[PDB]
């Protein structure tokens, strides 16, 4: 039971989880400046936070 | 019509935050709320 259920700290899903959808100081996520990712999040109005 | 509305500060329900200093206006989809001191 210990060896089977010894789950890791899991991972992060796409851009939907609260761990990433709303920021926290400890968490740091970023992309490359002046790229398509930059003008994908900037263009969207829901992904302004 | 125009009417006054009161709001407290709760965690997921109403989150208050300071205005953006780089422009003087806060983000979109975030209505202003005056605070008295």
């Amino acid at each position: 039971a210990f060896l089977v259920l010894d789950r890791p700290e899991e991972r992060i899903t796409g851009i939907n989880d609260p761990r990433l959808r709303n920021p926290s100081d400890k968490f740091i996520y970023a992309t490359v400046k002046q790229s398509s990712v930059d003008i994908y999040f900037r263009r969207q109005v829901e992904l302004s936070t | 019509d125009h009417l006054s509305i009161v709001t407290l500060e709760e965690a997921p329900f109403v989150i208050v935050e300071s205005v953006d200093p780089l422009s003087g206006t806060c983000m979109r989809n975030t209505v202003p709320c005056q605070k008295r001191i």
